[PDB]
């Protein structure tokens, strides 16, 4: 059960790293937008498309 | 055991937004409204931040307040924007038009008795209410003056109750406004009278964490609320979810706050990476206590070696041994004394919740009641004390009947802050 | 001053102006023009070593 | 025709129909790093204390 | 490299400022390819 | 909602009128016929389908008004709102103000009326005038106090043309820029100076244009209005108003004269041969050569900057021009405004006039600084209003029209004093 | 960044600096247009349209030559700013070019180096390339030194300076102005670096082999040795340096800052591949008076420090056994204080020819940057020229005339004479 | 007993890049941290020089300085370049000039702060950190300004920890720098107090090495830097793998530390040969020995035959017994009473691992405090005093903040050190 708990530490620990290197936030993307959101960017505007 | 939110002014809404997107990714819940989550823990304690509707929608208990309505329609156009109801839209025809005045006394007073209507529905509905949130900058004029007029009327009804205020200091380098000063030294003392606690996060160090720890190149104002919405989520972590030692507000308030007028915090978050070091990092205790209690982890531009550790809580979300969680600690405590004033031992307070964040497997929330707080105060004060000294820019505050007599009492009241918080640094045994 | 002439015995001067004091100030009739000059219509060898001064 | 005519302007004309003649350049110590040197938010100074404090 | 010879080819017959050309050509065959019809001191396009 | 009623007087203000709503038609999309609301501040929607310019040209000469009604916008343009009279104040303040002045302000009140009455959430008037003319001058006086008077404490914003320190159209210039003072002072919220010598300058080394004129002059004039009022028409990160920027500019009531600049301004042949960043903007703003007044601001004191940003400007790079510009000691910021600085963010590039001289720009940035170096173009036209005065040179003029002999001189004393306390803001405490 | 700013003042500088910018954007790969079909950062910045601009500044007070790079084939290239032209030329007088016609042009000039240098982040510093014996250069030069250095502090300054040569001379007055413009060069330019015209001419002779070489080739050396100087922080190498590199390893005093420049392996098509032109041969070459841009014979006096930029395919065992050979070679003396007196950076990059020149393809090069004493002989012949026109007052109302009093004369001639003292004393032994 | 590795200056960080090579390579791997090793024995003790990511990748534990971002970009760039942490590399924005005084005291004390924290969160992060590591030139400017404070800074916060400095000490016959007595001088005197040991290192004795023994027609860095992390990796033989009589780095400073002053060995490695000799070369001990002092063999150009061996140490790795590590110590010692002290019997101690570098079946590395070590510093002392006495090369130095009593002090330290040198060499028992 010692290396069951490594084994299950690792695997969330590779997961950790997939979901941060695929987030929005640290990628700049606006994956998730809405019909107004499309046309106003306020505070999401990072650059012109 | 359940509290509700109120967004002030473009800054609070903005930041509101993107910190109900976080709750509602944490609890499963739709951009519109619908329950599609796949644990019951994420319905368990639904109820503290979501009131369910009629046909099971669920809606924020949240009460959106802007003198501004031409920055009220991003707040809908957000993602989910659509989450909120209609009704808890509070406008104006005109802004705040920067004054504290406007938004405090003349503006704002015309638009105060709806929003306190809907708090008090909010409240009546609420079964226990466990405190009221505020978010807003105290740069604005809406943002702080309707806001301290909000929080001022709030504990005329509910002393008792818990004024979270996650309060934006604005920072000289990032500055954008020349009334700044005379706005934050306007709202600093009703914030102090009318707040439970408050927490400082201040634009320079909120830019400056996204652009060092996490190299990102383009943090633009919602990458700067994604910080504070993820610290807004992690403070009442225990409140919605299950922990080990849970916690809520009051008890963090009272483990953070050793007299009335001592109830201004640094908040951190951990871990903080960027895209390229994320292979090069560890996931644990022994890595998310540097990140936390390092100088450039703080959301606020005073960096705390300044002064000396009052209190600290330290609230640990995910997978963590309790005596690993509790020992880092003790730790910290055992060899950084210099920093932890001597008089009050055992200064730092940790709780555990056993749910993290989606998408991170663990993770910590930091309030700190440092007496580096002071710093901040102080180097407004010098821009306040000279901008005053010239009258300048008095007479778009005593248009609206404001006296100036009341620039004076808010100096005298911000000095008497900072003036506590260096005579308990300096205290000793 | 030694063997080697300096920037002001040559007739300029490698100095930043006191952009404070003097060069920001405002020209008016009243305060300037009035008590040391004229309208605001439009229009050396100092060596230590000779008899000049620096 | 001008002597500068003759030569700068003559090797400019060859070079835009030959570009063969561009010599391959290794500057592998010019980097992503040497890049993030030149981003604006350096002169911010975000987070920064002096002796005035 | 032909230097004189490849001036020839090309630098002789570029041109540099195209108002100039058009404005005061001599015996230069390039660049006085102008607006097709539109300058007529008539203003209009139709006929006079 | 959010209207802006622009008031074009004389035939400086006509053209002015003329490039602007060109602009804004080209801006919004709309045809020579009245063929989202972002047009809602300067285009009235009529019932009929189109969209009428909130607009009044007033003159007393009717040949500009009869060229604008027989122009290209003959059918955008209202057939009121379009007043013409009969015969112009011939240069004479005393002609446009206590004669002919008089006769027509009447009806002239009355369409500002019927455009108030249009208008719903009116942030306040734009006047477009040169006070060297008559009308520009006399008539444009009376009708501020007029509007003053009659609507209280709305906004109002005078975008002058003050005689150009060296050309200038007429000799009696002086005077009536002297006599116009008084208006200018009390009853304008702000004052832009539009001097012509400036634009000239720009269009000649930034534009590279030999023969510059007042089309180019009007569409540099336009490029700056439609920047100033795009923060109100169009989305941004920082969305300020004009009672906004009122508050965050102007520190004392008297204090209110403030000096314009506008840049990348540049051709198209320069365009694609720079990096026109935002740090690279900011620095050609605050240089004296891009300016639209013949005034250096290094030879004053700056008080209070307002800088609007349009384009794919981030408050990323509005800090760091901030910060290198603050770092910069070659313009001196007033000892008692120590952050100076007021920042509009817009998403919207400035849209170029056709057959013009700007360039397709991705983003610009128009500053509304005031500054203490504004005395010198006062102590310049009160010179030449000393030098002309001293021994009654046209006087006769003005007095036989109804206009005493003590105009000048309480006229003179009004611009002294006001030299006075441009010296008393920016000398030291 | 490690951005240099370029400024090219006179004729003499535009010319060079056209050779010099040709020279960049063949390395970098960029069309004479300014496009490409990030080491040029160095010396060119980047556009929204995509196309590239050099960091120069084309600075003359005559039309000609800036109206001829306007006309010719890198008008694209070169942006329609910094190109500052004035109305008319200083007309070989350094009062005129310093007092009457280049004070109303030399804010212009500061004000495009100012933007230039705004776009620059980590500015190494500037690159001024001049003749100092005609009038603009010398006068001009002088005052935009002057006003860079109350401008910019201690910013880095490379002053290539052509003098005029003792036998060879274009112009009668050149010494004057050469005599006038010693202050600039001694007191506010970071290092002097001499480029006369007869040597490069003899190594263009004996070395190249063609019969009629012109300024084009000279400026076409020029270019090869700044390209040389300046590829240690361009591209790639054993032994990176950088303008605050060699500055240091130079300059023992800082007044003491006029440096000699030589250039090898100099050879033709012909002789480019019958020779093994190892390191160090190039480098014995390098130390022979004949690769050498300016006379001063290296037995006349000592070196004080030698700065050696290796291209190409250059091992640091070549170096170094090149290094030995030199130090063990008792034909040249080293100055007693400096024992090392060697400064060394290697780059990996081979040097590259130009289509239509003169240089052959060589696999490896050595430039070298000398401070040696032997530097006090030019000077000499300068002052000796300098008195015999100065003894009955020859030439000196058109100086006169034009802004400039009689003393400037006699102070420049007592700076010259101190810098002959200072250059006999560092030699003196111990 | 971990080690914590700092590189300092280009040659610093080429040579620690080569030695991460050789450390991967010998723990088996890759360039992206993964571990692809034959034996668990790899694993056993990866701790000491890597620490394991929660994600399993392998990250050395190294901090990288250079105030030129170009060798961080080189380093990054290299083959094994991807090892390292991104946030461990810290970067300047002007290099050091080649200037003590710059990498000391003006701009490298500025970087330093980043520096320690980087250092300081490595260094806490070890569970019991056994040392630090060092790898610098003390002929450059960021080598032996920067590794100095670095040095300094880190003495003053780990007193008792063992600090091992890898410096380069430069040679006139291999000059390529002219303040290279100025940089060697100002650093000698730092390492003195600051260093519990450390060994020099001569690109003198490295080429003649790589020419006569080696073989190699066109030695380059890369090959002496090669030697170098070989030799650097067989010094930590016995920590990082076991052994029949293992050592410590503190072992070896007690074993070859008679005085606290004398802690400058010279060094070597054994076994070396041709490519065309390595097959008749009969690796035998006795071989290993007799290369091991053969004085051609060591990498620090001065010969021990003009001095006496204070202590020496030989850290033997592979199959292989005690008597082949002491019998022919032994035979040494009595065959060479001459080069050893007589007041110190046995002056060579033996340690003995179990794994050898692969690509061998037996090595040996040697690390001698031979009193033959202070010729460099003669050398280099006459050296500074040429330049000294005339002040050449004097004003870059003075220009940063530095005067002549730092350099008169460093001089007298420097020859302080000689001296005792040479008078324990002569002493008599
Ligand atoms: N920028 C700009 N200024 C103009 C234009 N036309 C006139 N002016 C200004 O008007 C001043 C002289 O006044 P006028 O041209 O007579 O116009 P006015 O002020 O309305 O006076 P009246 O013609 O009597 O009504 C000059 O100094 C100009 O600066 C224009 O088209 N553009
Ligand atoms: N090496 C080199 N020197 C040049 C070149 N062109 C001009 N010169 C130098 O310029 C000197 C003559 O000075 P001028 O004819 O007045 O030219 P200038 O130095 O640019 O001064 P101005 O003509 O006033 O601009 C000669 O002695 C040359 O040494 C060139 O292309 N290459
Ligand atoms: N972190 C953060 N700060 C903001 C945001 N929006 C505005 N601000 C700050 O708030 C200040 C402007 O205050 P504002 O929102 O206009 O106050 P209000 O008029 O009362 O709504 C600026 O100086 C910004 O730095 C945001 O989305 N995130
Ligand atoms: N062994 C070895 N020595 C090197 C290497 N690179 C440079 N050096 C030595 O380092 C010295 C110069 O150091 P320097 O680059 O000035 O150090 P810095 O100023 O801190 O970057 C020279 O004498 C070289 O012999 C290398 O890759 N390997
Ligand atoms: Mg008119
Ligand atoms: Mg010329
Ligand atoms: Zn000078
Ligand atoms: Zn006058
Ligand atoms: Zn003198």
């Amino acid at each position: 059960e010692a290396v069951r708990a490594k084994e299950v530490d690792t695997l969330l620990s590779l997961q950790e790293m997939a979901y941060q290197m695929d987030s929005d936030f640290l990628n700049e993307r606006e994956t998730v937008v809405s019909e107004l959101g499309a046309s106003v960017k306020a505070e999401r505007y990072k650059g012109m498309s | 055991r359940e509290i509700v939110s109120c967004q002030a002014g473009q800054c609070g809404n903005q930041i509101g937004s993107k910190f109900w997107e976080v709750i509602s990714d944490e609890h499963g819940v739709d951009p519109t409204g619908t329950y599609q989550g796949d644990s019951d823990l994420q319905l368990e304690r639904i109820n503290v931040y979501f009131d369910e509707s009629s046909g099971g929608r669920y809606v924020p208990r949240a009460v959106l307040m802007d003198l501004e309505p031409g920055t009220m329609d991003s707040v809908r156009a957000g993602p989910y924007g659509q989450l909120f109801r209609p009704d808890n839209f509070i406008f104006g025809q005109s802004g705040a038009g920067n004054n504290w005045a406007k938004g405090h006394y003349t503006e704002g007073a015309e638009l105060i008795d709806s929003v306190l209507d809907v708090c008090r529905k909010e409240a009546e509905s609420c079964d226990c209410l466990q405190g009221f949130q505020l978010s807003h900058s105290l740069g604005g004029g809406t943002g702080s003056g309707m806001g301290t007029l909000l929080i001022s009327k709030l504990r005329e009804e509910y002393p008792d109750r818990i004024m979270m205020t996650f309060s934006v200091i604005p920072s000289p380098r990032v500055s954008d406004t020349v009334v700044e000063p005379y706005n934050t030294t306007l709202s600093v003392h009703q914030l102090v009278e009318n707040s439970d606690e408050s927490m400082c996060i201040d634009n320079e160090a909120l830019y400056d964490i996204c652009f060092r720890t996490l190299k990102l190149t383009t943090p633009t104002f919602g990458d700067l609320n994604h910080l504070v919405a993820a610290v807004m989520s992690g403070v009442t972590c225990c409140l919605r979810f299950p922990g080990q030692l849970n916690s809520d507000l009051r008890k963090l308030a009272v483990n953070l706050v050793p007299f009335p007028r001592l109830h201004f915090f640094m908040m951190g978050f951990a871990p903080l990476t960027s895209r390229g070091s994320q292979q090069y990092r560890g996931l644990s205790v022994a890595e998310l206590t540097q990140q936390m209690f390092d100088a450039k982890n703080m959301m606020q531009a005073a960096d705390p070696r300044h002064g000396r550790y009052l209190t600290a809580s330290a609230l640990f979300r995910g997978r963590m041994s309790t005596k690993e969680v509790d020992e880092q600690m003790l730790n910290v405590q055992n060899k950084n004394s210099s920093y932890f004033i001597e008089w009050i031992p055992n200064n730092i307070k940790s709780s555990i919740c056993d749910i993290p964040p989606k998408g991170l497997k663990m993770s910590v929330t930091f309030i700190g009641n440092n007496t580096c707080i002071q710093e901040m105060f102080r180097r407004v004060g010098e821009q306040f004390t000279g901008m005053f000294r010239r009258k300048a820019f008095l007479h778009w505050y005593t248009g609206e009947g404001m006296d100036e007599m009341e620039f004076t009492e808010a100096e005298s009241n911000m000095n008497d802050l900072v003036s506590e918080y260096q005579q308990y640094q300096d205290a000793t045994v | 001053h030694g063997s080697y002439h300096q920037c002001e015995c040559y007739g300029h001067d490698t100095q930043l102006p006191n952009y404070r004091r003097d060069i920001s100030k405002p020209r008016t009739l009243q305060g300037y023009y009035a008590p040391n000059g004229g309208c605001p219509c439009p229009p050396g060898l100092y060596c230590s070593v000779r008899g000049a001064d620096t | 025709l001008t002597t500068k005519n003759v030569s700068i302007d003559a090797s400019g004309v060859y070079l835009f129909d030959n570009l063969e003649a561009y010599p391959l350049t290794s500057s592998q110590c010019v980097g992503k790093m040497t890049k993030w040197c030149d981003n604006p938010m350096h002169k911010t100074n975000l987070r920064i204390h002096y002796m005035e404090d | 490299f032909d230097g004189e010879a490849t001036a020839l080819e090309h630098i002789s017959f570029d041109v540099s400022q195209p108002e100039r050309r058009l404005w005061q050509p001599g015996h230069a065959t390039t660049g006085l390819e102008g607006t097709g019809g539109g300058s007529t001191y008539n203003g209009v396009k139709d006929p006079w | 909602m959010r209207e802006a009623i622009c008031i074009h007087i004389g035939q400086a203000g006509c053209q002015v009128g003329n490039a602007c709503w060109e602009l804004f038609c080209l801006e919004h999309g709309i045809q020579p016929d009245g063929s989202d609301d972002a047009f809602n501040t300067f285009f009235s929607e009529t019932g009929a389908g189109k969209h009428v310019p909130r607009c009044l040209f007033l003159d007393l000469e009717p040949t500009v008004v009869d060229e604008v009604r027989t122009g290209t916008y003959r059918q955008l343009f209202n057939p009121e709102q379009l007043v013409s009279g009969k015969e112009d104040a011939a240069n004479n303040y005393a002609r446009g103000h206590y004669t002919i002045g008089k006769e027509i302000v009447d009806l002239a009140l009355d369409r500002i009326r019927k455009l108030a009455d249009n208008c719903t959430g009116l942030q306040g008037f734009m006047v477009f005038h040169a006070v060297g003319g008559g009308t520009g001058s006399g008539l444009g006086a009376l009708l501020l106090e007029r509007l003053s008077v009659d609507y209280g404490k709305k906004s109002k914003l005078g975008y002058t043309v003050y005689p150009s320190p060296q050309v200038s159209t007429a000799v009696v210039e002086p005077y009536n820029c002297v006599l116009s003072t008084h208006s200018l002072l009390e009853h304008t919220d702000v004052a832009t100076m539009l001097d012509n010598e400036a634009i000239y300058d720009l269009t000649r080394r930034s534009l590279d244009i030999e023969r510059p004129s007042y089309t180019n002059v009007n569409r540099l004039i336009g490029q700056v209005v439609s920047s100033l009022t795009a923060s109100l028409r169009f989305d941004g990160a920082l969305n300020v108003d004009l009672t906004e920027f009122q508050t965050n500019l102007v520190p004392y009531p008297r204090i209110h004269f403030v000096l314009t600049s506008y840049a990348p301004v540049v051709s198209a042949e320069k365009a694609y041969h720079e990096q026109l960043s935002v740090a690279d903007i900011t620095n050609s703003v605050f240089e004296p050569a891009g300016m639209l007044t013949k005034c250096d601001p290094r030879h004053g004191k700056y008080m209070s900057c307002c800088l609007m940003y349009r384009g794919d400007v981030v408050p990323k790079d509005v800090n760091a021009a901030i910060a290198t510009i603050k770092t910069k000691r070659t313009i001196q910021f007033v000892d008692w405004c120590p952050t100076g600085f007021k920042c509009g963010i817009n998403y919207q590039p400035p849209t170029v006039v056709p057959g013009g001289d700007l360039a397709k720009v991705q983003r610009a940035v128009c500053m509304i600084a005031n500054s203490t170096a504004i005395a010198e173009v006062f102590a310049r036209i009160d010179h030449k209003f000393d030098l002309m005065y001293s021994k009654r040179a046209f006087v006769h003029w003005y007095v036989g029209e109804g206009m005493e002999e003590g105009e000048f001189s309480e006229a003179r004393e009004d611009l002294a004093a006001l030299e006075k306390d441009y010296e008393e803001v920016g000398a030291e405490s």
